[PDB]
């Protein structure tokens, strides 16, 4: 099932329709003195506004 | 006093309205939305149902002929036939072998169950939203029911509340939808007089009682074979039941924004779009005199841990001094964070639960006419998927916070000073002119 | 046969549409509309009528007090006063000098006698026409009635007529309609909170059966006077019975395009708003095969007299030489005039009636695939005003045949000869150089 940030409601059988949501789960480390943290902000909104950097 | 605010139109998001009314104890208030029924205005033209090919017993004779009437009825078909000589239960029926002539006739009338199920072709239009929200300010915890077009606005607890009208007049519908027993289908329909037989809309009528009705069911009758007395007739079967088994797309599985569909009356529910304007005519009696207010000096803040979660993950204890205590209030002065409860119990130190989405927030604080900052770093949560929507409608990623931005601050670039040296050595080249 | 047309929407104007179909004698159709009502949709906001101050009996006590136990009615105010010495028929009342107490209350209900004399407040949305035509052609002229842009395509005599779509849905309605006993108005009714009493819509109710009317009638009690017994109350007069005076301006008067307004339901009929596009799927049977309709040759027409009247001015007779006895339809291939009739028992002489507008009826008049040119000068009328509409609707000012612009046709002349010859003479010394 594709879960974007906007959530997904699935209905299976004769239950009541249930809902899932996706919080921010991308994983770099977000901080470091040798940083390599531009990967983190590629984790949110990827292939978008990395062209600005 | 009068004030105006906005609110995001979903369920669950608690919204805070912190009016800065000087000369008084400050005030914040909470509104939470517990329904959004979006009904359009129906305008039907026809219905449908399976028909019944009702046929009377055939007129038989020999030894002479007859004719037919064609009275005012739906699709009166009839014809005589020359040479029909049958058998019977015993022996025969006539002895006029070259004159045995049989008439037959049949027509179309709505079935018995046409009083019980149909498909109304609704030409609905001009939707209008509703809401059932609850408001809590100081000595209030009561709910309210509100239309959201700019007109209807009355009261609660002796204060006047007005909601809307909407930001963007959007519908999750179409112009020409169809209904069924409990569902909604976004499709076309025949034009009430182009009822090509076999497809949808092969018979129709303006209502349940329009005593004349359209039909183009291709009905035609042929002549029987010898011996047995019966009547043959051919037409495409009742296309309504054919349309029953190939529906293949309801609205409750395809409508956008998860805004679910219900019927009787036809409405949509919990549309997650847009925002709502709101205006308040708030009475004085809710307020409290700043003489009797809690006086608080030397306010500070700090944090303990942050969780970059969906739930109220961040816990921030709060250092503040005291000189006289009471019932104080608290609010965030940006869009970045949100706060859990609307008040504290003023005793020495407090704990609050705040929620964010950007891992470096600088929501400052607001507490009883004393504003002071505190910033915190955060950390993503160990989990991936959850079972409740966000509580952090300010999903605003880039904060400055001087933590990752400070490298861009360390992109200063005094090579502009070098450019200035280039221009100056040009000048001292020019000074020997 | 598929063929469309564009007719105007004016009551009584006889329109002609001519069809040149192959393998048959040409065909003429006529249509005119009568009851073109724009029945709009509708909605509801609230209702309004007068009121009645249900005052109960007054309550007293002898040196004992009371209070106002609440009663969930509309506008249930109450108070209690002291210092009373209430006389009666038998003079004095009791023995307690200055400790006696007065109890009273007031509450207003939607007065019963307004159940049948009320005022309604509506919002309103788009309208839809209902044309009702006579279709006036070679088969015994039948009458049709249709919604113009439901595209619901009624059929007659084997032919399927569709109508519309109508342009711009121009309506003589604002969006805040209010309706009284047999009239309508355009106002701004107060949005469910009567922020001013003594106005229209001072008291409201969701319907005739809603159990809770809302009143901001502004009713406070007063103090009883010295000596006698009574209940003093001072509240504003009835906003309804004082709104019925200042109406002064229906939509019945200021309606544009002459639309007569009716009630139950609200509807505006016989409007001269724009025009109507029509399409026809014409049955192939109702024609005539051209070996049977006579082919009259060797014809040239004439004229008698012309007029810029309105009813039917110009009469022009025609000469043609017959070969077989029959009938034939006629038509004029331009907009400069229309014809009183449709056909002719085409035996030799033929008298027809046309209607020109302004200056020069240049004509092409057709008789069974035969063309004939026609022009005529005119004599303008002498009257001033009439009591019936125009039948020459195709208002066309100019022309060019032997009287109009002929002075310009001689006026152009001149210049080019002079300049061209003058330069080609100029070269005779300026081409050798
Ligand atoms: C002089 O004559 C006129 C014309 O008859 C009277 O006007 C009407 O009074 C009747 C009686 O009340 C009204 O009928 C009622 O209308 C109610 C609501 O209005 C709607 O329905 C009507 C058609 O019935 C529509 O035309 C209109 O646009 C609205 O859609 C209905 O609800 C009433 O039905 C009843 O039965 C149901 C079911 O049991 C109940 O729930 C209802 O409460 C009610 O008992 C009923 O149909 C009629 O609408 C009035 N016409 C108007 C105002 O134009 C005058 O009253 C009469 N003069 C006097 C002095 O009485
Ligand atoms: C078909 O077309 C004809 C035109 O040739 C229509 O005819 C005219 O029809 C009206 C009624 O529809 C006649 O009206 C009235 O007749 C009474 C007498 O019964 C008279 O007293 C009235 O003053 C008025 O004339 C009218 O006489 C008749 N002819 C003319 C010359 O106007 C006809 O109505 C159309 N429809 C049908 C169904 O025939
Ligand atoms: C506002 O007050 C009500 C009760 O006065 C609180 O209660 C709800 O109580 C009803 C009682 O039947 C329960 O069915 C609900 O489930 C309760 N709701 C909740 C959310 O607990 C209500 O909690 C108060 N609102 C607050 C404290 O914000």
């Amino acid at each position: 099932i594709p879960v974007p940030v906007e959530g997904v409601e699935y209905r299976w059988g004769n239950h009541k329709p249930q809902r899932l949501w996706s919080q921010l789960t991308t994983e770099g480390r977000a901080h470091g003195w040798p940083h390599e943290i531009i990967e983190y902000y590629y984790g949110l909104h990827p292939t978008t506004t990395i062209v600005v950097v | 006093y009068e004030h105006t605010a906005v609110i995001p139109n979903q369920v669950g998001f608690p919204y805070k309205a912190h009016v800065a009314r000087e000369g008084y104890s400050p005030l914040t208030l909470q509104m939470q939305v517990v329904e959004t029924s979006l009904e359009p205005t129906l305008n039907l033209e026809y219905i449908t149902c399976d028909y019944k090919t009702k046929v009377p017993s055939p007129y038989v004779k020999c030894c002479g002929t007859a004719e037919c009437r064609t009275q005012d009825k739906p699709e009166y078909k009839c014809a005589v036939f020359t040479g029909v000589y049958p058998f019977m239960w015993g022996g025969a029926y006539c002895f006029c072998d070259s004159e045995n002539t049989q008439m037959s006739e049949a027509y179309v009338e709505r079935a018995d169950v046409c009083k019980h199920d149909y498909a109304a072709a609704y030409r609905a239009h001009t939707a209008s939203l509703r809401a059932k929200i609850k408001v809590t300010y100081g000595t209030v915890n009561q709910t309210v029911e509100a239309y959201v077009n700019g007109d209807h606005a009355v009261t609660i607890a002796g204060t006047k509340f007005i909601f809307g009208p909407v930001s963007t007049a959007w519908t999750p519908f179409d112009t020409k939808i169809v209904v069924y027993k409990g569902e909604v289908y976004n499709q076309d329909f025949p034009p009430y007089g182009a009822g090509q037989p076999g497809r949808f809309g092969d018979i129709q009528s303006r209502t349940l009682d329009s005593k004349d009705l359209y039909a183009n069911t291709g009905l035609k009758l042929a002549r029987p074979a010898a011996g047995n007395i019966h009547v043959p007739y051919t037409q495409t079967p009742s296309g309504f039941k054919t349309w029953q088994k190939d529906r293949d797309s309801p609205l409750n599985a395809k409508a956008p924004f998860g805004c679910t569909i219900q019927t009787n009356p036809v409405r949509a529910m919990n549309c997650a779009v847009g925002n709502i304007p709101v205006s308040m005519d708030i009475a004085d009696s809710a307020f409290t005199r700043l003489t009797d207010a809690p006086i608080i000096s030397e306010l500070l803040c700090t944090v303990s841990t942050c969780t970059h979660s969906s739930d109220f993950g961040g816990v921030a204890v709060l250092s503040y001094k005291v000189e006289k205590a009471g019932r104080c209030d608290v609010h965030s002065h940006s869009n970045v964070a949100v706060l859990q409860e609307v008040s504290i119990e003023a005793e020495g130190r407090s704990v609050i639960h705040f929620s964010t989405a950007s891992a470096a927030p600088s929501f400052i604080v607001s507490v009883c006419s004393s504003r002071a900052t505190c910033t915190a770093k955060c950390e993503p949560p160990k989990d991936h998927v959850v079972t409740y929507p966000a509580n952090h409608n300010g999903i605003t990623l880039p904060d400055l916070s001087s933590t990752a931005m400070t490298w861009a601050q360390h992109l200063a670039g005094g090579v502009g000073l070098l450019i200035a040296l280039a221009v100056l050595i040009l000048v001292i080249v020019t000074c020997i002119t």
